[PDB]
């Protein structure tokens, strides 16, 4: 009854990687925060 | 044109492909940078004193300076590549994919 | 002309010094004498391994102060100009930025060797 | 960084640009280059993780071989001209040689592989200085060598960077390389009005340059390189999230708005050359780069994404960040448009 | 056969470019391109340039000793590759002399060639100035002039130096 | 059948399935700096050999 | 503004104030250790700075008028709920630990701000790098879930990799039973409903996790309960501290001055507890989000910035 | 005093303030005078008067 | 395209002819916008600041004001200058070469046949 605003559900689409995940872009997880790489 | 401008200009494009063509070994590459500096410097320096051009006879010197201008640049960022990673190989640096 | 003749006669008796050093002596070719010298035990390891150099910020820093001999290196020619204060400061300002430059890589311990 | 360190370097960057805007000479050109690649490796370098140093090797890589590439071509006017002077190129060969450096330092396609790396893996204000500040000194040797660029080779780099531009940010959700994205489509927009007039080339250069300043320090300004964190921005400064919005649709191209003004003259400049068909494929194929500018207003403004608990915190601290110039700016890429002939003293 | 020496220095030139660019090891890449840059300081010191030949030359002697520092610190495997350890190495070191080599065989027969410019077979001794130069060689006085007429040069070169050092203390931190 | 399904297909699904995959495309790249100058030598060998921009 | 890279240029150095007595001092311990007073009687005798334990409402107490906000602003959470329903479907336990991590981020900040400005050394309560140890306490009682865990990680591995240790760890032994016995003395009938085996992973995470990896990075001083009630004897054995492990030696005036930049920021501090991983602990929804941001703009000296607010008595706003 | 902590904006920055009425007031006095010598420019070029 | 004409005068903003043109008028419609720009950027600097938007800082948008006014009335003289040179250089061009330009007789509609297209 009242205003639909986004859920998890669809807030999830835009936290991956890419946009649209196709075969090859599936792997790519989402980089750093601090956008700082462990040292390995 | 002359006979040696031709061997001049086909190091530059052998040296070009070597650069564009990587090996997956940055250290190989940064010596095609090095030889594409060579070769510009000769192909220069034959054209300014070919042509007694004097005043930029000191055109090259200048050309050669910067040369290891960068390369020097090259090698400072040879160095945290191979500090990040044990080896400097060039598929190492792929993180920026996603 | 005489140029290439006297390194041919270098390289040709540099060379011939090889090999009447090798053809000479008599051979005697055994799989433990042409091993390897780790003080008489067997190496650990191939020396092809990455020997990190501690001398590295030095060594690029060479490669930028030998820049500077092909711009000093001018200077007994260009001493004979005419218009010649003008010369004297930019040569002095040439090794003043060299020296600036040798400062601040003394100041920030860029001359040290690190570890 | 030591902040007179920062200010050496930054003013070295800016030197390097100066000496390539002002210099009548070639090798003054190479120079200001070198000097501005070299100068400016350290501020992608600035935070020092394994990000920085892969997108400063990509970069020194590709502006390392587009310099090699412009030397050539100056070498080889030197071979057929016997002079030194930045005007027009004696040669067609020399004229792809010094075309193709070019290209690849403003990273437009083929060569656009660069751009969302390396603006990836460096901050947002390395970031705003690579994609503002570095494609000012090959647009300026660009304005002085149009004489003898090639007509097809400009155009063919100014409509695939375009679509590839397009293409490519829809594909995003990082903030960075949305921008960078963008930045290959308004590359190509700029150079494809290149031979017809630069004036536009150099109008389309400063409204982007506004607009782009302006979504960086918007980005600074709320701390976010993500699609998903700039989506909070509702909860925090909801000021921001307008302008935002303001600045989104002006980019895309939306009358009655700035970044309308470029594109328009662009095709005010095309049709007077009776070309038709190649600035309608240009404005058709910026509908991709309006789309996914209308996403992130989707995802910020028009909408309210889900918030965290923390955020309740941020509620208690206000903003102490230098936001240079962001009303200014977002005022000027907003609302200029009723200035659009302002643009005549940029002849 | 003597008159075509510059043409010679220069075959011996591609043919260290071959060996560099096809990328078997920076040791044996050091090695070519010192090979390239011995030689080309003889085809350019035929020209009049013997300041201007001995001094690349003699920096990138200094730059392939630096090279072959990190080469052996960094840039270092257990098998590395001479010339003929693998296969795309030494496939495209015979494709570059090969095609060298074919275009020489080209310019000596026809006396002209064209790759992308046209070029002349004869031996370049043809387009020497045919007067003298008094009691200066030329190019050094050019060079001597980088003191007196290059003052805008000495700023920036000097200035991309120091700052060049500056920046590279500057990446060489890690924190 | 037509305002749902057809005249929804023609114009703005299949215009919105190519622009994806295009997209999806373009942005499969594999972060190479070896793949990425291999292209920029194809370009230039096209623009000498097949295109003549050289010209 | 106050402090920028133009003071830094300028002169002001912060390793010309960086003194002896400039010690960050964080004294851990259980429950019901009696560190409560000791901190204290350690900062009136090192003549240091007292900070109190962060709980719900710091951030109400550095801002505005430093009293508390209802907690619908602040924490939506409450620690007396955890007490009585740990297991809640709601989430208040991890929403808890959420807040009062960022608290205690929050408070190490103020901490650091205080000692790279002033000089003078702060004593802290459970700083940061103690706060881990009630997250595996309620990961161990299964008060949480795993992706809890994994949040508080990935918040804490992006955020307290930018701050240094601090000088001085001090830790109180006190057992299980003598915590107890202390919580039964306290009389607050939600602090009796502690079960032993959350005490008891209190104890075994930091005997076993936390203090072995912060003896290498600083120096710990582990007492007894006995001995902790005498605090000169605990500042004796302060003073004589031979300062040489931890990152604070390699600490130059280029290095304090970008920690200062980042400390004095607090958006910036702040800038990654507020990470969209959408956990339904943690995560607000919009319409919630939206309602209480507007009741809290609605509260007194909320409005606006700290000296633009007329129903509170700031003059001259017309020039400010 | 309602603040715990005394705020940066708690009282006007005096300097700042009077650095912009007084640049402001030397624009507008400039900009008047740059019109007023541009106008009688134009009547003399032109012999408007 | 005017690049030839301020090449012989370079990094002239307004050239010493630009005296020759009458100024803009401080009550110009485009300055009184250039005005309202400034009022708008004192404004969203107000907002993104939380300070009030109307009464903080009023020193602050009136500098704001005075800049943009300040600025934009010498880009106005700057654009009715190059627009001014546009047609003196237009005119000249045309007068310099009547064989490129004819006059045209411009016949009346008694003698010039159009093609009727009926709409039924
Ligand atoms: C004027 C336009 C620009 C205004 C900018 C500042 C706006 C602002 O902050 O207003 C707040 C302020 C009220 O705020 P407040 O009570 O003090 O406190 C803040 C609130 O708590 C507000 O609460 P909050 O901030 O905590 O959170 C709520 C949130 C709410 O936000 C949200 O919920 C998120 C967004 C919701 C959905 C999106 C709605 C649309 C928003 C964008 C607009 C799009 C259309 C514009 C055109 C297309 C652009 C894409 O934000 C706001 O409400 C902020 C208000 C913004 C409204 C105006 C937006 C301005 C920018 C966009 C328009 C201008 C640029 C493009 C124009 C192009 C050409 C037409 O509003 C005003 O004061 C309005 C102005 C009224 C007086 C005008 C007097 C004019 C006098 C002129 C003559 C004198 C000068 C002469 C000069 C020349 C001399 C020669
Ligand atoms: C020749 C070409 C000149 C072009 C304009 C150059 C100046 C503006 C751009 C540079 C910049 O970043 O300025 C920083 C900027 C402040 O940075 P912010 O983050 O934007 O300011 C936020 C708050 O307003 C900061 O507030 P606060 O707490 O610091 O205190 C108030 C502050 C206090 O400042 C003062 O009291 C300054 C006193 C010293 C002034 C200089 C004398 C020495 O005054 C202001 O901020 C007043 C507003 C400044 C407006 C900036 C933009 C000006 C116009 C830019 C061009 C617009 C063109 C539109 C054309 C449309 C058609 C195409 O302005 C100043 O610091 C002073 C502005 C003076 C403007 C003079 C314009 C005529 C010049 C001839
Ligand atoms: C026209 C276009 C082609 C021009 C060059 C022709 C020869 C080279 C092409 C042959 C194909 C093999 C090849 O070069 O592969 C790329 C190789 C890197 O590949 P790598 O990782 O070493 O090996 C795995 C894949 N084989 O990278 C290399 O081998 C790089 C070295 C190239 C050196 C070229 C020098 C010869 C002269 C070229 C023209 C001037
Ligand atoms: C045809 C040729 C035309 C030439 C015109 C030349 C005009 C001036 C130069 C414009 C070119 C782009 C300028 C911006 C470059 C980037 C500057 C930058 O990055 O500054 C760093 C700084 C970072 O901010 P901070 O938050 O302190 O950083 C945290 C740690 N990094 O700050 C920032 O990042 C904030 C942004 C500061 C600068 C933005 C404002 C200047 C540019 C916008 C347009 C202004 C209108 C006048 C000029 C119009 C033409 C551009
Ligand atoms: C008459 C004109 C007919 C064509 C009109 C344009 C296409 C139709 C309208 C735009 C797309 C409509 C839409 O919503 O498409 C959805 C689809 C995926 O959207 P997504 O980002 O996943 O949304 C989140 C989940 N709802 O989005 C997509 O697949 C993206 C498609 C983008 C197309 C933009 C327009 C491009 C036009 C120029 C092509 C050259
Ligand atoms: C805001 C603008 C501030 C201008 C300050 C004065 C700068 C100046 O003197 O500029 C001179 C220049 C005209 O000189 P010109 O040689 O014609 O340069 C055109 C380049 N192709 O004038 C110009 O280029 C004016 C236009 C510059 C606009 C840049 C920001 C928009
Ligand atoms: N991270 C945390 N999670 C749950 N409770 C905490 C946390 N940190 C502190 N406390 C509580 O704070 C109080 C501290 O005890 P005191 O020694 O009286 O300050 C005890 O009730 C603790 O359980």
């Amino acid at each position: 009854a009242r205003q639909w605003q986004p859920d998890v559900e669809w807030a999830e689409q835009y936290g991956g990687a890419v946009m649209y995940p196709t075969k090859e872009t599936a792997h790519w997880k989402p980089p750093p925060w601090n956008d700082v790489d462990p040292p390995k | 044109m002359s006979l040696v401008y031709m061997n001049i200009m086909m190091a530059f494009t052998v040296s070009l492909t070597g650069l564009l063509m990587y090996r997956s070994h940055l250290m190989s590459s940064l010596l095609c940078l090095e030889g594409m500096m060579l070769s510009l410097f000769i192909l220069a320096t034959l054209m300014i004193l070919n042509s007694h051009f004097t005043l930029a006879s000191m055109m090259p010197i200048i050309l050669l300076v910067f040369a290891a201008c960068e390369a020097a640049l090259g090698l400072s960022l040879l160095v945290m590549v191979s500090n990040t990673y044990g080896t400097d190989y060039v598929q190492n640096l792929n993180l920026l994919q996603c | 002309m005489n140029l290439m003749i006297t390194l041919l006669t270098n390289f040709t008796l540099a060379t011939l010094l090889v090999t009447i050093a090798f053809w000479l002596p008599q051979l005697n070719v055994y799989s433990e004498k042409t091993s390897p010298y780790e003080c008489g035990f067997d190496p650990m390891g191939s020396a092809r391994l990455p020997f990190s150099m501690k001398f590295f910020l030095v060594a690029i820093t060479f490669l930028l102060f030998d820049l500077e001999i092909a711009l000093l290196l001018p200077l007994p020619w260009a001493s004979q100009t005419t218009n010649l204060n003008t010369m004297l400061t930019m040569a002095l300002l040439l090794i003043f930025l060299l020296a600036v430059s040798l400062a601040y890589e003394w100041t920030q311990k860029g001359l040290e060797w690190t570890e | 960084m030591n902040p007179i360190i920062l200010i050496i370097i930054l003013m070295t960057v800016m030197l390097g640009t100066i000496i390539v805007m002002i210099s009548t000479h070639w090798l003054l050109i190479w120079i200001g280059f070198e000097m501005n690649m070299l100068a400016i490796i350290p501020i992608m370098m600035k935070k020092h993780n394994p990000r920085a140093t892969e997108a400063s090797t990509k970069y020194f890589l590709t502006q390392s071989t587009a310099s090699m590439l412009l030397m050539m071509a100056i070498i080889i006017n030197l071979m057929f001209s016997g002079q030194w002077t930045v005007m027009k190129l004696f040669n067609p060969m020399a004229s792809m040689l010094m075309t193709m450096a070019l290209a690849m330092k403003l990273g437009m396609a083929p060569f656009h592989f660069w751009v969302p790396e390396v603006t990836q893996g460096i901050p947002l204000s390395s970031g705003l200085i690579l994609l503002t500040w570095q494609k000012l000194a090959p647009m300026s040797v660009l304005y002085q060598i149009l004489p003898s660029i090639n007509l097809d080779l400009i155009l063919t780099l100014s409509i695939l960077s375009i679509t590839i531009g397009g293409w490519g940010g829809l594909n995003q959700t990082q903030l960075r390389k949305i921008m960078a994205y963008s930045s290959i489509a308004h590359m190509g927009w700029m150079t494809a009005v290149l031979l017809y007039n630069p004036t536009m080339t150099l109008l389309n250069l400063i409204i982007y340059i506004i607009m782009t300043s302006t979504m960086f320090t918007l980005f600074m300004a709320n701390s976010t390189t993500t699609t998903l964190s700039l989506s909070h921005t509702w909860n925090k400064a909801p000021i921001m999230t307008i302008l935002v919005l303001i600045t989104l649709l002006s980019m895309g191209g939306l009358p009655p708005l700035s970044g309308f003004m470029p594109k328009w003259m662009i095709i005010q400049e095309m049709t007077k050359n009776d070309s038709i068909i190649l600035p309608t494929l240009m404005a058709i194929t910026a509908l991709l780069n309006l789309y996914f500018y209308m996403r992130l207003t989707y995802s910020t403004a028009l909408t309210m994404f889900p918030s965290t608990n923390n955020m309740k915190m941020k509620w208690q601290f206000p903003t102490t960040k230098r936001m240079t110039l962001l009303p200014t700016m977002t005022v000027l890429s907003t609302m200029l448009l009723p200035l659009t002939p302002i643009l005549s003293i940029l002849e | 056969m003597m008159t075509y020496i510059v043409f010679i220095l220069s075959i011996i030139f591609v043919m260290g470019f071959v060996g560099f660019s096809s990328k078997p090891s920076p040791i044996y890449g050091g090695l070519g391109l010192i090979v390239s840059g011995g030689v080309g300081c003889g085809i350019v010191l035929n020209f009049g340039g013997s300041f201007l030949g001995l001094m690349v030359f003699l920096i990138y002697l200094g730059g392939m000793m630096v090279v072959f520092g990190y080469t052996t610190a960094m840039a270092t495997e257990q098998y590395p590759e001479v010339w003929v350890s693998n296969k795309v190495v030494l496939g495209t070191f015979i494709t570059g002399l090969l095609m060298e080599f074919l275009m020489v065989y080209y310019v000596l027969k026809d006396k002209e060639v064209e790759i992308v410019f046209k070029f002349n077979g004869m031996g370049d001794w043809v387009i020497y100035d045919t007067g003298d130069s008094g009691f200066f060689s030329e190019e050094a006085m050019g060079i001597a002039a980088l003191y007196s007429y290059g003052t805008w040069l000495v700023i920036v070169t000097g200035w991309s130096l120091l700052i060049g050092v500056v920046v590279i203390m500057e990446i060489t931190r890690g924190n | 059948l037509l305002d749902l399904i057809w005249l929804e297909t023609i114009l703005p699904k299949t215009i919105s399935l190519a622009q994806m995959k295009m997209s999806t495309t373009i942005t499969s790249q594999k972060g190479l700096i070896k793949l990425y100058f291999l292209s920029f030598l194809i370009t230039i060998l096209i623009s000498t050999t097949l295109l003549n921009f050289h010209e | 503004l106050q402090y920028g890279p133009l003071a830094y240029i300028l002169g002001e150095k912060t390793t010309k104030k960086m003194t002896e007595n400039s010690k960050l001092i964080t004294v851990d311990g259980n429950i019901c250790s009696g560190k409560s007073k000791l901190a204290k009687e350690v900062a009136e005798k090192l003549g240091l700075k007292h900070f109190p334990e962060a709980g719900i409402h710091y951030a109400d107490s550095t801002t505005g008028d430093g009293k508390p906000l209802p907690v619908r602003f602040s924490g939506n959470c409450s620690l007396e709920k955890f007490y009585d329903d740990p297991k809640s479907n709601d989430g208040n336990s991890y929403r808890l630990q959420a807040w009062l991590y960022a608290s205690r981020l929050l408070q190490y900040a103020d901490a650091l701000e205080h000692l790279l400005s002033t000089g003078q050394g702060v004593v802290l309560e459970r700083s940061i790098y103690s706060d881990f140890v009630f997250l595996e306490a309620m990961y161990r009682q299964g008060f949480i879930r795993k992706q809890c865990v994994d949040h508080y990680n990935q918040v804490k591995k992006v955020t307290v990799c930018e701050y240094l240790p601090p000088h001085v760890v001090i830790y109180v032994d006190v057992p299980v039973s003598e915590v107890q016995s202390r919580i039964q003395k306290k009389g607050n009938p939600h602090e009796m409903k502690i079960t032993s085996a959350y005490l008891q992973d209190i104890e075994n995470v930091y005997k076993g996790t936390f203090l072995p990896e912060m003896s290498e990075k600083c120096e710990v001083l582990q007492y007894s309960a006995w001995e902790a009630e005498d605090a000169e004897k605990v500042v004796e054995d302060i003073q004589y501290l031979k300062y040489d492990k931890g990152p604070w030696l390699d600490q130059d005036d280029r290095k304090l001055h970008n920690l200062r930049m980042l400390v004095q920021d607090k958006l910036e501090v702040l800038n990654y507890t507020s990470i969209p991983v959408f956990l339904p602990e943690v995560t607000i929804g919009a319409h919630q989000s939206d309602r209480v941001f507007q009741e809290f703009t609605e509260l007194p000296g909320r409005k606006y910035r700290a000296g633009y607010n007329e129903d509170v008595g700031d003059k001259w706003i017309w020039l400010k | 005093k309602f603040y715990i902590q005394e705020p940066p904006h708690g009282s006007p920055n005096w300097l700042k303030v009077g650095l912009t009425l007084g640049t402001s007031a030397f624009l507008w006095i400039y900009l008047i005078k740059q019109h007023n010598e541009d106008v009688l420019e134009y009547k003399r070029r032109n012999g408007l008067e | 395209m005017m690049t030839g004409r301020q090449a012989r005068a370079p990094l002239q903003f307004l050239p010493d002819e630009a005296r020759s043109l009458p100024p803009p008028k401080l009550t110009d419609p485009r300055l009184a916008y250039i005005g309202f720009l400034g009022y708008c950027s004192g404004l969203i600097d107000n907002a993104i600041r939380r300070r009030p938007v109307l009464s903080a800082g009023l020193h602050r948008q009136f500098l704001y004001i005075t800049s943009f006014v300040f600025v934009g009335y010498y880009l106005l003289k700057r654009q009715d200058y190059m627009y001014a040179v546009r047609d003196h250089d237009m005119f000249s061009y045309i007068k310099s070469h009547p064989e490129d330009f004819p006059e045209k007789d411009k016949k009346t509609y008694r003698e010039v046949f159009e093609e009727f297209h009926p709409v039924r």
